[PDB]
């Protein structure tokens, strides 16, 4: 469902955020290991994300989120 | 009268168990209270009736009282009638203040003699509970019968010994009559 | 030297892991109305930090009891700031306003004295 | 024949004694210990999951009929290992009695709150978790009831300053009272009120290993 | 019938004697399937005949509560109300078994913190 | 200390006076702004109305004050609960920590010109609680204190002269008098 404009909101909130770089910014890479954020900050970027699309993610729906990826496949629902 | 809803035993006095008659005698009765206000009536007559008595009122501070002698108030050093200070330093005062409220340093007098180079008591923490002059083997420290001694700063209210010695000679007339009056009992 | 004993709330690491992210959750969906409604000097960034610096206290916390205890004590704040009953001077408590930093090098505190 | 010993009450004594025993028999898995005190008082000490149980026994049996709960005290003991001790206060109104219930339990594990069987431990409890910080699960909502809020620490351990860490002040600089580390005038002075000669030699050997 | 009952918030009640006697009936049951050594089935199966009989022996609440003493017959109800939520609830706590924690040492020690010299 | 004068030194000195400025003001303007001066200080004085904080076991002594046997209300002393319409503060009582804010908030609500009476050893020094947790060692620590009233309670008659002592105080400010020289 409008998969570019998802795409290109998910990518916007990393952007967005801050304490990251816009390198590395692909679909496959990795928060915790790539990216190398926080399990703190992690929980920020998901979350944020939250704000943008307006949705609502219980924290086992939020624990599989380890991906751009991960979240752009679950924000299609 | 009415009877009780529920029987009463010895030694128990119930308020409101008495049930309401429902004889026409009695429901008129309630009724024209309730109708021209007669319960308030009366209300009336005892607050008016009030109006007619002395008021309790004293004219302080030209008439005051009444104390007894067992009065509890500032505190004072006492002394004996030679002038020599009763106090000895022995503090027990201290020991047993349960605010903590004094402090005491002695030192041996120049003639040799057991005596305080610093007494204070800090009034902002003392409770006029008293004990101080009940321990006091020598009836050095006295709760004297002054009350009025509201100050317009906290460390005025910080008594040290010139000022505890100055109020056992202000007050001393009457610290000795309250203790002649009182020793027996104590 | 290991002992049996009555969990507290979670009964592994992982589910203790899962509480304590919880409550960053709602501290930080929270920070916005609290800001608004205290009259305080700090703002949201400002306060984010200030629940991103304390989490971090509690770095090195290992046993899942003493991390279900700082949960606990956790939550009792959020609902008491969630709720205003925590006054205007509380929340301000934080951050230490009105203690001046001491310095640590050992030349000035010798000349600033014990 | 000597007036200033108090007299003991020997047929409370005698009663107390019997349904001690009574209630020993009845639970078994729970009741570690009964000891009738020396102010005719009895205590009941239980192991630490045998509060509802045991509370709702009394509460229920046709003998006890404890209805009344009067109190829920908490005392910090460093020495012991479980440095906690709980002790409830129950009062039996049909046979005007007192019996007491202790338990015992550490810092960290929690204890089973007896809001269901007496729902007046609701607030008892609420005090016990602030004071001296043991946690009651199951509780309804649990939270500090006396200190002040944001206040850290439980005062009332052992191991806890008299006067705390931190005073209260004004500062005009912030428009608001703020916190800081403690700062007393004078210092509270201790006494050591230590006898050097015991006085109670019936003590000295009490308590065998 | 009474008129009321003197405590408020507690209703005069219609046929005390079949309230009772469902209740100690209930017990009886709920207290059987506890094992026979258990020392509180047989306390409580004692007791229960003990007021049974009396519910069924007389007929007049006032002369019941006589017979039984421990206070009116709407207390002796909200009294047998309870030991069917103890004895129900303790057929899942199974409290005859042996002491479930022993006890540590010097966990009752009155006064603390003395040396025990071996 | 300064004693008072024996009879007889005292049955020369001349009879004091209402007002504390005397009547030496130089010009007429000072004249009569001390003249005026005096008019505040007398409706001010006149009437002074407490808050009803009533804290602790100070505050059933506040209480008796108002009882017919003293009887504040001679003095025009009315008591009120707004702190709006109060125009002193008897903070009577132990302040804890848990109140703390709450008394700088009801006594800055108060407006000027606020006097705070400080009743009793719990008020003035934390008294018998002093070294306590959660104790504010003094209200004076958080608020202003014009007069300190000792006691535990005071007495009715100590709090009525610590009362009094707030008249005179009142009875001697230099609101205009000072506005002058300014
Ligand atoms: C209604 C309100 C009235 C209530 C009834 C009581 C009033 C009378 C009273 O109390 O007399 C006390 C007074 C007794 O006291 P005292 O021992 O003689 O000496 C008075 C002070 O000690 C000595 O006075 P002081 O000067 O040292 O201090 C007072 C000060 C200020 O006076 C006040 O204290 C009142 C408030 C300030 C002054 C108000 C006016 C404001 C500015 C004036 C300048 C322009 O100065 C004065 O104004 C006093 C001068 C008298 C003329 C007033 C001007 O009585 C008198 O001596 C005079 C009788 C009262 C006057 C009655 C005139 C009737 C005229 C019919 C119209
Ligand atoms: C209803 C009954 C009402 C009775 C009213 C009596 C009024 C007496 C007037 C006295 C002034 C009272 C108000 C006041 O307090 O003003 C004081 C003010 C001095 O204040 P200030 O020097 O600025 O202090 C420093 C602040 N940072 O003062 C000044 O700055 C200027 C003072 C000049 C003198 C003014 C005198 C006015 C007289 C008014 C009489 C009113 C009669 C009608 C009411
Ligand atoms: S009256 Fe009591 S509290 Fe006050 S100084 Fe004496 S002993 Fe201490
Ligand atoms: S008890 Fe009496 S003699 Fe002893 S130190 Fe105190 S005042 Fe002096
Ligand atoms: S000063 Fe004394 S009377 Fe007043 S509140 Fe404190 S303890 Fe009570």
């Amino acid at each position: 469902l409008s998969l570019k404009l998802i795409n290109e909101r998910v990518l916007l909130v990393l952007k967005l955020y801050d304490k990251i770089d816009p390198s590395k910014l692909n679909v496959e890479s990795h928060f915790i290991n790539d990216l190398g954020l926080d399990s703190l900050d992690h929980v920020e970027v998901i979350m944020a994300m939250e704000d943008e699309f307006g949705f609502e993610i219980p924290d086992s729906d939020a624990e599989k989120l380890l991906k751009p990826a991960d979240i752009i496949k679950y924000v299609a629902d | 009268e009415p009877k009780d809803i529920v029987e009463v035993p010895k030694g128990y006095v119930y308020v409101n168990n008495k049930e309401l008659s429902m004889e026409f005698a009695d429901i008129t009765d309630r009724a024209a209270s309730t109708m021209f206000f007669g319960e308030l009536l009366r209300g009336f007559a005892v607050t008016l009736a009030h109006i007619f008595k002395e008021p309790a009122t004293i004219n302080y501070p030209f008439e005051k009282g009444p104390l007894s002698p067992r009065f509890r108030g500032e505190h004072a050093l006492r002394r004996y009638p030679s002038g020599e200070e009763r106090c000895i330093a022995c503090k027990l005062c201290e020991a047993i203040c349960p605010a903590q409220a004094i402090t005491i340093e002695a030192e041996e007098r120049a003639d040799g003699s057991r005596r305080t180079t610093r007494y204070d008591i800090d009034m902002t923490k003392c409770i006029y509970c008293g004990f101080c002059q009940e321990a006091c083997p020598v009836d050095a420290i006295v709760e004297g019968p002054n009350f009025e001694f509201s100050t317009e700063t906290h460390e005025e209210l910080l008594y040290n010994k010139e000022k505890l010695l100055c109020n056992g000679d202000k007050w001393e007339s009457e610290i000795a009559s309250n203790l002649q009056a009182d020793h027996l009992y104590r | 030297a290991v002992q049996q004993v009555r969990p507290i709330l979670s009964v592994d690491r992982e589910e203790a892991r899962k509480r304590a992210l919880n409550l960053y959750k709602a501290w930080y969906r929270q920070i916005p109305y609290i800001v608004m409604d205290y009259d305080i000097p700090m703002t949201v960034e400002q306060c984010r930090d200030k629940l991103r610096e304390e989490f971090v206290k509690h770095r090195n916390v290992t046993d899942i009891r003493v991390i279900d205890m700082l949960v606990i004590k956790g939550q009792m704040e959020l609902k008491e700031s969630v709720e205003i009953w925590k006054q205007k001077g509380h929340i301000m408590r934080y951050w230490k306003e009105s203690q001046d930093p001491k310095p640590t090098d050992f030349l000035s505190k010798f000349i600033q004295g014990v | 024949d000597k007036p200033t010993v108090r007299q003991p009450d020997a047929v409370a004594r005698s009663h107390l004694s019997d349904f001690g025993r009574y209630v020993a028999e009845c639970l078994p898995k729970y009741v570690q210990k009964v000891q009738l005190t020396a102010g005719d008082e009895l205590e009941v000490l239980i192991a630490p999951e045998g509060v509802v149980p045991v509370l709702q026994f009394l509460k229920d049996h046709h003998q006890a009929q404890f209805t009344n709960l009067v109190d829920i005290a908490g005392v910090d003991v460093p020495c012991r290992k479980n440095r906690f001790e709980v002790v409830y206060n129950l009062l039996s109104l049909r046979y005007n009695s007192r019996i007491r219930v202790k338990t015992y339990t550490d810092e960290l594990t929690p204890l089973d709150s007896a809001c269901e069987v007496h729902k007046a431990a609701n607030w008892y409890e609420r005090e016990i978790w602030d004071m001296y910080g043991v946690f009651f699960a199951n509780h309804p909502d649990l939270r500090r009831i006396l200190t002040d809020y944001g206040f850290e620490g439980h005062p009332q351990r052992r191991d806890f300053p008299l006067s705390g860490y931190v005073e209260l002040r004004y500062d005009d600089e912030k428009k608001r009272v703020v916190c800081e580390p403690l700062e007393l005038a004078q210092e509270f002075r201790k006494f050591d009120l230590s006898a050097p000669w015991e006085q109670f030699p019936n003590f000295r050997n009490a308590n065998p290993p | 019938i009474k008129a009321s009952t003197g405590l408020t918030g507690l209703a005069v009640s219609t046929n005390p004697h079949h309230t009772l006697s469902a209740l100690y009936g209930k017990i009886l049951r709920a207290v059987s399937k506890m094992p026979q050594d258990a020392s509180y089935r047989k306390y409580t199966e004692q007791l229960v005949k003990q007021r049974a009989d009396s519910v069924a022996q007389h007929k007049d609440i006032t002369a019941l509560e006589k017979a039984v003493g421990c206070g009116q017959v709407e207390e002796l109800i909200v009294q047998a109300e309870n030991e069917l939520i103890l004895a129900r609830k303790m057929l899942g706590w199974k409290p005859w078994e042996k002491l479930v924690q022993a006890a540590p040492a010097k966990q009752w020690d009155w006064p603390p913190a003395q040396i025990m010299e071996p | 200390q300064q004693t008072l004068p024996v009879a007889e030194v005292a049955q020369n000195l001349p009879k004091k006076g209402y007002s504390p400025f005397g009547t030496k003001q130089s010009s007429v303007a000072e004249w009569s702004l001390a003249r005026l001066d005096d008019l505040l200080n007398w409706g001010r004085k006149g009437s002074i109305w407490p808050l009803t904080f009533g804290l602790a076991c100070c505050a059933v002594e506040m209480m008796h004050i108002a009882a017919p046997r003293y009887d504040m209300d001679r003095y025009g002393v009315v008591f009120r609960a707004s702190p709006r319409q109060a125009d002193v503060i008897i903070v009577a009582g132990t302040l804890t920590n848990k109140m703390a804010p709450a008394l700088r908030k009801v006594y800055d609500q108060m407006p000027e010109p606020r006097w705070v009476i400080s009743m009793g050893s719990c008020a003035n020094g934390g008294g018998y609680y002093h070294y306590s947790y959660s104790v504010v060692r003094g209200c004076d620590r958080i608020i202003p204190v014009d007069i300190y009233v000792p006691g535990c309670p005071p007495t009715a008659e100590a709090l009525m002269y610590g009362v009094l002592q707030l008249q005179k105080k009142v009875k001697r400010m230099k609101t205009l008098q000072m506005w002058y020289r300014k």
